């Protein structure tokens, strides 16, 4: 197997939609929130405090 | 229609609740339950303003004195096996037990009679809440009781969404705050029954918006006769 070098770029790509792995879990835990969102359960300013 | 009803509930008042499923239309399993919630609201509303007042004629038999104001005494219900149906009911007006409050009671030729009275006796009484008693029932006589009428009770295994709601577009928001009411007060959940609690005072709300306005010409008042009675 071929390892690779854990460089800053496999983290954040410094953008939302990134491809990092913590880029990625926002948009994981984004998902299920916007998922609530769509069925009216939780207003704007909830959705961005949680 | 039932349909519109049942969607507007779905979405917009009943949202964040199981029986709204997310807005998303009333289950079928379901409505056996806004149904039950629907005429308590229709009999409130129609029990407080006067949205449909009827008259049934009450036919006197000779051997009869109490007469039961039910619908298995009726000429048009043809299910019952009663001897005498007195109520005298036709295609137009039913008298589908959509009795409220016995208010007046005139004769066959349309003078008033007395109702209630106790000094009186020519007045007719009414032993039960759902009872007419003639002490002097005559064989060829007719009564002409007047009642505020009720709306035709909705089964609660009623599936055609197409029945009809007949409540003006001003009382909508009154009957769709009070099922918000009565079905977020089931629950014994503190923050659950803050919001009944609300769409309870909302609701008496609204029925005193209506009051206020008199959208349905009941509080209007009538021409003064008490001269004439004195003899001024």
């Amino acid at each position: 197997v071929v390892i690779e070098p854990i460089t800053n770029e496999d983290l954040t790509t410094k953008v939302v939609d990134g491809t990092g792995i913590f880029d990625e879990l926002m948009t994981a835990a984004n998902a299920h929130l916007s998922a609530q969102w769509d069925m009216e359960r939780i207003t704007g300013t909830q959705y961005a405090e949680v | 229609k039932l349909s519109e009803l049942f969607q507007m509930l779905s979405v917009g008042e009943l949202s964040l609740i199981r029986t709204g499923n997310d807005g998303q239309g009333i289950r079928t399993q379901d409505y056996p339950k806004v149904i039950a919630q629907l005429n308590a609201g229709l009999t409130n509303l129609h029990a407080r303003f006067p949205l449909l007042e009827k008259e049934v004629i009450i036919q006197q038999y000779e051997q009869i004195s109490k007469y039961y104001l039910r619908s298995e005494f009726a000429q048009m219900n043809t299910t019952s096996t009663e001897k005498y149906k007195y109520l005298m009911d036709s295609p137009t007006e039913r008298f589908l037990d959509d009795v409220i409050r016995v208010e007046r009671v005139f004769d066959e030729c349309g003078c008033p009679l007395y109702l209630n009275n106790e000094p009186c006796c020519g007045s007719i009484v009414t032993p039960s809440f759902d009872c007419i008693q003639i002490v002097y029932p005559i064989e060829t006589n007719a009564l002409f009781v007047t009642y505020r009428a009720n709306h035709p009770k909705i089964a609660l295994t009623t599936t055609d969404l197409n029945t009809e709601v007949r409540i003006p577009a001003s009382h909508e928001k009154a009957l769709t705050y009070y099922i918000a009411s009565q079905l977020y007060s089931n629950s014994p959940n503190p923050e659950t029954a803050a919001k009944g609690v609300e769409w309870s005072q909302r609701f008496e709300a609204e029925c005193t918006k209506i009051e206020n306005l008199d959208l349905d010409n009941a509080h209007i008042a009538q021409t003064n006769v008490k001269p004439e009675m004195r003899g001024w």
